[PDB]
RNA sequence: AGGUA
């Protein structure tokens, strides 16, 4: 039982226990990345299979072949700290092991000599961080995972544009993993087309005679035989009595001798069993029936070789006579049924134009690529590398065993490049879809649906650099020498390296981590895009995709996606799913055996889901897994219904799994509607980090695995005693049975604090324990950003009243106690960068000094002798941090200019100030000053100041890790050397390092001794390493892009506190922003007197149908109940027996509550430490759907000594006179967004114009003016403003003339305008007529 | 000279990985003088002429 | 590329025509401000008037020099924040919503200097913005020049604006927080403390609320003075006694002399403070309009918070019989289900048949939820029970029609019934449960459907009525009141519209605010009750209705003789005003705004048998 | 690119 939760037990409801736990919440990132980097001993995925796809690299002549045997990643040069800090990426080297290999020049293959190239470095890798993320220009970002449709055959249906048809058609798409597309789609004359890509339609056949096929081998392959035997007269025909479907009676059906079924008769089900009871061998039938058929395949004269039939004609009394007199005796026709196999393939040889190979590829190759005269060899090329090509055509395992499935076929794996026999395949199936034998398959199935992690698109992105640098080395090869010489001087790692880093830094699918909350960064890892190089654009909806399928549940999150123009796109991937094998969603089910639901889980795929019946979680189940209804809710085909309980295959896993992190984190989300939970859910994740992080009060069990699962949170790797605890530094020393062999020594702990985040919130890690505390593997040794205890504790809980008060609580406003603001609660700090670069100019290098031309000596006064400002120095809107100034160029001067100079004797000065101001409207601390200047540059002195700052803090990390083990190792001397001859007097008084001058006679305690202090030699050269090692890095300088001579980054710390305009909500979706601040004495309050600290508009409840915010505040209620009492009764201090009781109490009360009890703590000391953690309230976990009922919560409340209702009478601050009925007053857990009033500001007067245009735009200091845009130039225009619209558009917008006329006008104390031209305008004219255009103005 | 080697790139490119605004968009015109500066160079030469009105004629 | 642009040319309008000036920021609520001033933080205040700021320091010479005053205003001293109050004084600031649908999108407000960072915007206004304060934000405009603020002052402003340009009813309507307060104070109990008593003006009914020796509605017979405009337009106090209750009283104390007190004296919801407004804007004029909405916003809002009207989690009272309509429509479902097996029904009449089944248990559990919130309250009079109207709040912000009407309060404590799944059609077993009950899984994945559906509906509907209302703009672009009257008698014959079989919009409100094309007679008596061409103001139109003539002549637009323009007749008069439209105003954007603007409001036997009058005529 | 209305 972790000790973390020994130290605050949150009270769990939820009636059915769950069997499995809840998944690593980032094994989708780590296991792809796992697989992208590992060692394979076989073809798999990551770089082993790019590798083995693109090597072997053959010359083209030469017979110098480039072999590739196995790759190694080099140790990083940095690690994530250092990376972060100096704005580097956190990559590992790429090293290859190739030989080159040259064989008998020039004979048959066989090699001669060949030459091995060790490690050869072809480029830079990212490397994963533990924490799930990549830092390429020391900024931590993600790849969110993709959802794009798996390689394969998908058979979908056309509808909705039918060709002025009707009759909606079908088409079958063969999508390669890499490759070109194959299109097989059907016309509303029943005629089948393929389109290579999407050209121009060809006739089907075209790909089949490309294949070398004859047109009676297409008909075999397809059409069924019919046997006509040429007896009689006018033949026989052999007639298969199962064969005649849905026919009319054109011919006499004949048995036994006698005719059955005469002509013109309806065949039902009663003929047709009797013929085939009858076994009908041969029929005659009358020519005119034979008139309709086509015959199968050729046929020549046999005793003079005239050709009198050949393959696909229609059959006519002529050619019968014709072959009749022949010596024909058999002949084959086409079996043609309009409800089995149509006339589709013979109507598709009658209009294929080509009959032979060569015509094919002709058309094929004219088709691809407009006109471009079909030479032979040419157009077998392309047919050959569209299709069969490894190295230009690929379906990938994936797509392999889609294809497979889509066909029936019991293989699962094959060859990537196509075959006939597939594309064969695929027409017959596409053939009996049209025939309705076939079913189509959506194309947003989960199971047609396929999900590349990071590692699949890194693979894939890799394999597309081997491929350009495989075309550089195939030119090299012929270009360079075709003898010896070494193969690391012709391969090129720029392209590989630069294509990587492009992938993995700009890129549609690399975003910045949203880092601003443990949920924000789960959410983000957890991602899922339907967007991307790849995927689907914007230009979408469509539909289809955005809007939930069936089987999204338990595999993806249907309640989680933006709101903007991607909605349903961008969804987060559920909780318990994880990525099958094949890249498919696979999600937990517990076997249910046909009497009992056994605990053994399997992860069912989408399309495996189907063939079961899943029950529901909410199944009741006694004993070992027996179902108490005999008709249980289930879902078989997608479609909910009552199953009986002894048909049932799998269970839900748990109540859960039906939505994401940032969901399941909503209490009560079974009491919210769809809606507003999805906004609650999206607006979860843009919580700031508060200072005073305490807890959600009503919980729902995921806060303890969000914050253990995500990188903020400080784990201990492996357990022990808590040797030192510091704000930066928990030293732990591990337990006897954890360590390694040898001296394994303590485990150090670096707290990360005040580092900006991708949010420019701050991210600080407090130590959560204390000295001598016994912590195991898994325990939170310090809590993150908005993190208590080990639970996500994004935003506080609050005292919230639910009633208008005087309006200022109107649309769906918060009006806030100044008691908050006291508190200094929802006050965050938002730590901001600022970057100052001494550029080398062609009017001479940039300098950064103390001495500033022109200054207030108040700037001069924050900055050192070097021209920064010092650590912790307080600085506002428009002071100087950094000192920049730049060679001032040559000046021109007015007269007036010139008459001043030359009167006050001053002359203008040789260099200009540049110096860095802080933008105005910011404040706060200089935390942290990071000084740039790269090598081969002279240092300044906080350069010099800061590296030995760095240098001495490393110095001091590892002075206090060896002095340690140097302890341990002097220990073990001393018990060496008191052995073999008592040696303890004088040992013990003298120091630990004069303990190996003592000798000792010859043994094996002297053998011993002189092994430690060979061993005490060994560490003091590990330590002078280690120092070397890492004061080459601090010494060394930044390599920065050319142009800059140094680069100075300030860290501002803005406590900024809440106060009116922000933006501030709850987890239910329940929004608004904080009208006023009033003071405490304005808060209504109860008759204890404890003023609420907040006040809610009650009417946004009916209306947004979030009543679960009401039952989350009543349980707030039962929760700070709670922990008034057990505060009570810690003042009063009764005894360990008396709380220890309340707590037991409170624990039990529910109702088969799956919570445990004690005692199973310690007596004294663990009741009072839950004590103290309670005495702000009892945190409650409410499952998402197992959740506490009404029952449960009014329970708890009479625990609480509280109102049954959850409304309590509450007295007016103003008027101190009680409102009419009670209101309901409760504590719930309010966040505040990433939407602060201080950001939405900006307002200008004059700044930033444009240079094309005068729009008035630019800066992040201070921006531009709003965008008066059509809409609002209309709204103007409906009423009678013209004069206001002419100042939109003139003397504001864009009439730079104008707009420094009315600037003096005003200034002079004037106005009027002068309506001018806007520059706009004449930028039009001029763009106008620099087309072939005049345009003019002309007066009447 | 590496500083060199580089080639200029539009502005029509998007800032921030494909945001409908386009780089163009954030440019300031740096030649245009700004309206605080015009009008203190507006004062100025009334206070000079008013000097030198001040002044004897020659 | 650089030409052709989306949506309209880039530069030029969009996009997107940046302006100085301007600033921008969250709104908030404005609850004390006067309809005709919104809250200006004080450093949004100081940035936009610098020049103005500059102005005026170098007027009272407190700088010697433009730089100077700059020095000062970034030090921002205390002086120059006296020079800031008085250039705001008279300046009036353009408010504007991100997105702007019609004219009242952009409206004049006079800024008031507040300490903080959010633009405090007037409760009454944020109906016309369709702003709700959930982080929207708003941007501000500077009209700089006189004529400009003059022009803002006269036509900007918001009191200018109390009527919508669609329809004649006021845009400037107590929305929800103040028609709950409103409809708590006028509602009345059955038993309260201080009832029968005998009052003197309203004002002895707010000592006795006040004071709390009466409750704030009761039955009281109360001695009012009630002003009627009569005669040639005089006020004739009428001072006599009605009965009514303490907080009706007191809200008429707050009505502007001149209205009947009927209006007052009943349950006020949504509907019927917008009808009085309305009244009182037609009887009275603008100013009395004015006072009188804010004056009833700050009673509603004062009446609200004193009201301590909650949501609590008993005030979804489940309906007692919900689990026995539920259980039995399952039963009839179920053998519908199984007489499906054995072939007796097709499986289309079957599915039918379902659904009808269920749509009646709904109905049947909504009406049986309505019957038990609605007269939950059985508290004796005297001491004899009575069902009157109950004290449930969730039933008052239900009636009052604040926020939430039936089928949204059905959702909550009924049960939330059917709905669709992909393809579109309706499911076969409906959700049983309701968001008091808290939902189980898998019900909740079948609305998360209809949720997805309907936030992807509001964004493509968005989108396509922000493209039809530029193209509304852009064909009613040039048209424009040219002259005051052009003579034509040709217009449209106007009827009361019926489809199907009864009239859904009569003849008044198609008519009112249009001009006569012909001199319409009686239906009885050849009598010309309207004379040549005029303008139909309420008066014309009650005439019409006392002689209800069935169709009448109307210039149209359409018909109007002018060239480049329409003359003032054939329009009509709807604008701000009930006066005829003035020569010069654009009708063509207005309109076109008018009907671009409820576009985002746009998600969309006995009949062909037997013909059956519903009433008895000729 | 993500997020807000």
């Amino acid at each position: 039982y972790s000790y973390t939760e020994k130290k605050r037990i949150r009270k769990d409801f939820g009636k059915r226990p769950q069997v499995l736990d809840v998944p690593y919440l980032l094994s989708i990132q780590l296991d792809s990345f796992q697989k992208f980097i590992e060692q394979d001993p076989e073809g798999q995925y990551g770089l082993e299979a790019a590798f083995r796809s693109v090597f072997p690299i053959q010359s083209y002549s030469g017979n110098s072949e480039l072999q590739y045997v196995s790759y190694r990643l080099g140790e990083p040069v940095f690690d994530v700290q250092e990376c972060q800090i100096r704005g580097v990426t956190y990559s590992a080297p790429l090293r290859v092991k190739l030989r080159l290999v040259i064989y008998e020049r020039e004979a048959p293959e066989g090699t001669v000599k060949d030459i091995k190239e060790q490690e050869v470095y072809m480029g830079e890798i990212p490397l994963m961080t533990d924490n799930g993320t990549f830092v390429i220009n020391g900024t931590e970002r993600v790849i969110v995972s993709q959802l794009h449709r798996s390689p394969g055959v998908f058979f979908d249906s056309d509808k909705g544009k039918t060709h002025s048809s009707g009759k909606v058609l079908y088409n079958a798409r063969i999508i390669p993993y890499r490759g070109s597309w194959l299109d097989f789609e059907f016309d509303p004359k029943d005629n089948l087309f393929v389109r290579i890509d999407r050209r121009r339609k060809l006739p089907a056949t075209i790909i089949l005679r490309a294949l070398n096929y004859t047109t009676e081998q297409i008909l075999d392959l397809f059409f069924e035989k019919v046997i006509f035997e040429i007896r009689d007269n006018k033949l026989q025909m052999e007639l298969v009595p199962e064969r005649l479907r849905g026919e009319t009676a054109s011919f006499d059906i004949e048995a036994n001798g006698k005719v059955y079924v005469e002509k013109g008769r309806r065949i039902t089900a009663r003929h047709i069993r009797q013929l085939e009871k009858d076994d009908v061998k041969l029929i005659e039938v009358p020519v005119e029936y034979i008139a309709g058929k086509v015959v199968a395949k050729d046929y020549i004269d046999e005793s003079t070789g005239e050709l009198i039939c050949a393959a696909n004609m229609e059959l006519s009394l002529d050619l019968l006579a014709k072959l009749s007199q022949s010596g024909h005796k058999r002949i084959e026709t086409l079996f043609t049924n309009d409800l089995d196999h149509g006339p589709y393939i013979s109507e598709t040889l009658r209009v294929d134009p080509t009959n032979d190979r060569l015509s094919a590829l002709v058309e094929i190759y004219r088709m691809m690529r407009p006109g471009e005269p079909p030479t032979r060899e040419a157009a077998e090329s392309l047919f050959e590398n569209l299709f069969f090509s490894e190295d230009r055509y690929d379906l990938s395992a994936v797509g392999r065993m889609k294809f497979n499935r889509s066909l029936l076929r019991e293989e699962i794996e094959g060859s990537g490049i196509l075959s006939k026999d597939d594309i064969i395949d695929v027409m017959k199936k596409l053939i009996d879809i049209r025939n309705g034998k076939g079913e189509v398959d959506d194309i947003d199935h989960l199971g047609n649906r396929r999900i590349r992690s990071v590692g699949e698109m890194a693979e894939n992105q890799f394999r597309v650099g081997l491929v350009r640098v495989e075309r550089a080395v195939k030119e090299r090869l012929s270009l360079g020498d075709l003898d010896t010489l070494m193969p690391q001087d012709m391969i090129n790692a720029k392209p590989i390296s630069a294509a990587v880093k492009e992938f993995f830094g700009s890129s549609q699918l690399s975003q910045f981590m949203d880092q601003n909350n443990p949920l924000s960064e789960i959410t983000h890892k957890r991602r899922i895009s339907a967007l991307g190089p790849g995927g689907l654009t914007r230009e979408r909806a469509g539909f289809e995709v955005r809007d939930v399928h069936p089987t999204h549940y338990g595999r993806v999150c249907p309640i989680e996606t933006p709101e903007g123009p991607n909605i349903g796109l961008i969804n987060s991937l559920s909780v318990y799913a994880q990525t099958n094998e094949y890249g498919f969603l696979e999600t937990p089910y517990r076997k249910v055996t046909d009497g009992v639901v056994t605990d053994e889980i399997h992860y069912l795929s989408a399309i495996e889901e189907g063939n079961y019946v899943i029950a529901q979680a909410n199944s009741n189940l006694d004993e070992e897994g027996h179902f108490v209804e005999d008709l249980v809710t289930c879902r078989s085909k997608g479609e909910s219904s009552l199953f009986s309980r002894d048909q049932v295959d799998y269970m839900d896993v748990s109540t859960q799994q039906v939505v994401s992190v940032g969901a399941s984190l909503i209490p009560f989300l079974e009491h919210d509607d769809a809606n507003r939970a999805l906004m609650g859910a999206n607006m979860q994740r843009q919580a700031v980090p508060t200072l005073r992080a305490d807890k959600p009060l009503v919980g729902t069990g995921m806060e303890r695995a969000v914050a253990v699962d995500s990188g903020v949170t400080a784990v201990a790797k492996r357990g022990g005693v808590v040797q030192y605890v510091d704000a930066s530094r928990i030293v732990i020393k591990v337990n006897e049975d954890e360590m390694y062999p040898g001296e394994a020594g303590i485990d150090i702990y670096n707290l990360t604090k005040y580092t900006r985040s991708n949010q420019n919130t701050c991210i600080n890690q407090m130590p959560c324990v204390s000295l001598g505390e016994p912590v195991e593997r898994g325990d939170v040794l310090a809590d993150g950003p908005s993190t208590d205890l080990g639970e996500l504790a994004l935003g506080q809980n609050m005292r919230v009243a639910f009633m208008p008060w005087n309006g200022y609580n109107f649309e769906d406003s918060i009006l806030v106690s100044e008691r908050v603001v006291q508190e200094d609660r929802f006050t965050t700090i938002h730590i901001q960068e600022l970057a100052c670069v001494s550029r080398d100019t062609k009017l001479g290098p940039e300098e950064i000094t103390a001495d500033i031309p022109n200054v207030g000596e108040a700037a001069l006064s924050k900055l050192d002798e070097s021209g920064i400002v010092y650590i912790g120095a307080e600085v506002t809107g428009g002071d100087i941090l950094v000192g920049k100034v730049t060679p001032k160029g040559e000046t021109q001067l007015t007269p007036e200019e010139k008459l001043l100079r030359a009167i006050f004797g001053e002359k203008a000065s040789d260099v200009k100030d540049s110096s860095l101001r802080v933008p105005n409207g910011v404040s706060g601390t200089v935390i942290d000053v990071q000084v740039f200047t790269r090598d081969g540059v002279e240092k300044d002195k906080r350069a010099l100041e800061i590296e030995e700052m760095q240098l001495k803090q490393a110095k001091k990390d590892l002075s206090e890790e060896l002095q340690i083990l140097e302890a341990g190792l002097f220990s073990r001397i001393r018990a060496v050397l008191v052995a073999g001859g008592v040696e303890a007097e004088k040992l013990d008084k003298l120091p630990r390092d004069r303990w190996l001058e003592l000798g000792l006679t010859d043994e094996e305690k002297q053998n011993q001794l002189e092994q430690l202090a060979e061993q005490y030699d060994e560490l003091k050269h590990e330590f002078e390493k280690k120092l070397e090692a890492k004061r080459r890095k601090i010494t060394q300088g930044d390599d920065l892009a050319p142009g800059v001579l140094k680069i100075v980054k300030v860290y501002l710390a803005v406590k900024r506190r809440i106060q009116p305009g922000d933006k501030m909500a709850g987890r239910h979706g329940n929004k608004g922003v904080i009208s006023k601040i009033n003071p405490i004495e304005d808060m209504p309050y109860d008759e204890n007197g404890t003023p609420v600290d907040i006040v809610l508009n009650p009417l946004g409840v009916p209306s947004r149908m979030n009543i679960g915010q009401i039952l989350e505040t009543h349980l707030g209620m039962a929760a700070k109940g709670i922990g008034d009492k057990i505060n009570a009764m810690l003042k009063q201090q009764q005894e360990v027996a008396k709380l220890r009781e309340f707590i037991q109490r409170a624990y039990d009360l529910g109702a088969d509550v799956r919570q445990k009890v004690d005692l199973s703590t310690f007596s004294d000391e663990e009741v009072m430490r839950l004590a103290e953690n309670l005495r702000k309230g009892m945190p409650i976990a409410t499952p998402v759907f197992d959740g506490a009922k009404e029952a449960e919560i009014k329970e708890l409340l009479k625990l609480g000594d509280l109102p049954t209702s959850g409304q309590i009478r509450l007295y007016d601050g103003r008027t101190g006179e009680q409102f009419e009925r009670p209101v309901t007053v409760g504590y719930m857990y309010m966040l505040k967004l990433n939407h602060l009033v201080d950001d939405k500001m900006h307002a200008r007067s004059t700044g930033s114009y444009s240079l094309v245009t005068q729009q008035p735009l630019g800066g992040k200091a201070q921006f531009g003016g709003q965008r008066f845009g059509e809409m609002e130039v209309w709204a103007l225009e409906a009423y009678g403003a013209a004069y206001t619209l002419q100042e939109m558009l003139t003397v504001k917008s864009d009439d730079v003339n104008g707009r420094t006329k009315m600037y003096k006008n005003i200034v002079d104390g004037n106005h009027q305008m002068e309506p001018g031209m806007p520059e706009s305008f004449n930028v039009l004219l001029k763009e106008i007529r620099s087309l072939g255009i005049n345009i003019e103005l002309e007066d009447e | 000279v590496l500083k060199i080697a580089k080639e200029p790139i539009s502005m029509e490119t998007p800032i921030g990985d494909d945001e409908d605004s386009h780089l163009g968009d954030f440019i300031e015109d740096t030649t245009l003088e700004l309206p605080l500066d015009s009008a203190t160079t507006e004062s100025l030469r009334a206070a000079t002429h008013d000097v030198l009105a001040g002044l004897t004629a020659r | 590329d650089m030409i052709k642009g989306k949506q309209g040319r880039f530069r030029q309008n969009l996009l997107g025509k940046r302006v100085d000036y301007s600033g921008r920021s969250v709104i908030t609520v404005g609850p004390y401000l006067r309809l005709h001033q919104c809250g200006l933080p004080k450093k949004m205040a100081l940035e936009l008037f610098k020049p103005f700021i500059y102005g005026k320091l170098e007027l009272r010479g407190l700088a010697t020099t433009i730089k100077a005053a700059k020095k000062m205003v970034e030090r921002e001293e205390a002086v120059v924040w006296d020079i800031l109050d008085e250039v705001i004084r008279e300046h009036p600031v353009l408010l504007n919503r991100a997105p702007t649908l019609h004219r009242l999108g952009i409206q004049a407000f006079e800024p008031v200097l507040i300490e903080g960072k959010a633009i405090q915007l007037h409760p009454l206004v944020c109906a016309a913005y369709n702003a709700d304060f959930d982080g929207d934000q708003m941007a501000v405009h500077v009209p700089l020049t006189l004529e400009a603020q003059l022009e803002a002052r006269a036509l900007m402003m918001s009191t200018n604006n109390i009527l919508s340009p669609a329809n004649g009813e006021p845009i400037i309507v107590p929305s929800q927080d103040v028609v709950l307060g409103l409809y708590y104070m006028t509602r009345d109990c059955v038993n309260a403390k201080g009832e029968g008593m005998v009052l003197t003006g309203p004002k002895e009914a707010e000592r006795l609320y006040r004071s709390g020796l009466a409750s704030l509605h009761a039955r009281v017979k109360v001695r009012i003075t009630e002003y009627e405009k009569d005669a040639n337009g005089e006020l004739v106090a009428k001072t006599s006694l009605k009965d009514t209750t303490v907080g009706r009283a007191i809200l008429w104390m707050i009505v502007p002399k001149g209205l009947p007190y009927s209006i007052v004296n009943q349950a006020l919801g949504k509907k019927a403070i917008s009808k009085m407004l309305n009244t009182c804007y037609r009887i009275l004029g603008l100013k009395p309009t004015v006072i009188f909405a804010d004056q009833i916003m700050y009673t509603g809002f004062a009446y609200a918070a004193r009201s301590g009207a909650s949501v609590g989690i008993d005030d979804m009272v489940i309906p007692e019989k919900k689990h026995e309509i539920i259980s039995e429509a399952e039963a009839e479902v179920a053998e519908i289900q199984e007489q499906f097996q054995s072939g007796l029904v097709t499986a289309g009449e079957r599915y039918n048949k379902v659904i009808d089944i269920w749509a009646a248990a709904n109905d049947r559990v909504s009406k049986a939820m309505m019957d038990n919130l609605q007269t939950e309250t059985v508290i004796n009079r005297d001491g004899q029970e009575e069902k009157q109207v109950s004290f449930n709040s969730i039933y008052m912000m239900a009636d009052s029609g604040a926020r939430g009407s039936a089928a949204q309060i059905r959702q909550l404590a009924g049960m939330r019934g059917l709905m669709a799944k992909p393809d579109g059609s309706i499911i076969e077993t409906p959700i049983t449960a309701n968001f008091r009950e808290g939902l189980n899984v898998l019900q909740y994945f079948i609305s998360t459907h209809g949720a997805r559906k309907g936030l992807a509906d509001t964004a493509l509907k968005t989108a396509n009525s922000g493209y039809l209302t530029r193209r509304l703009v852009d064909v009613a672009q040039d048209l424009v009141v040219t002259e005051d009257d052009c003579g034509t008698h040709e217009g449209i014959m106007m009827t009361p519209v019926i489809e199907g079989g009864d009239v859904k919009e009569p003849l008044r409100d198609r008519v009112l605010g249009r001009v006569t094309a012909e001199d319409v007679l009686k239906p009885g008596t050849a009598d010309i009750l309207v004379p040549r061409n005029t303008l139909l103001h309420e008066q014309w139109c009650d005439l019409l209705e006392e002689n209800s003539v069935d169709a009448v002549k109307v210039r149209s637009v359409v018909s109007c003789d002018t060239d480049f323009g329409v003359c003032a007749h054939c329009y009509g008069r709807d604008l701000a005003r009930g006066h005829i439209i003035n020569k010069g105003e654009a009708i063509g954007v207005i309109a076109a705004q008018s009907i671009g603007e409820p576009g985002t409001q746009l998600t969309m036997a006995a009949a062909e048998s037997s013909i059956q009058v519903k009433n008895k005529g000729s």
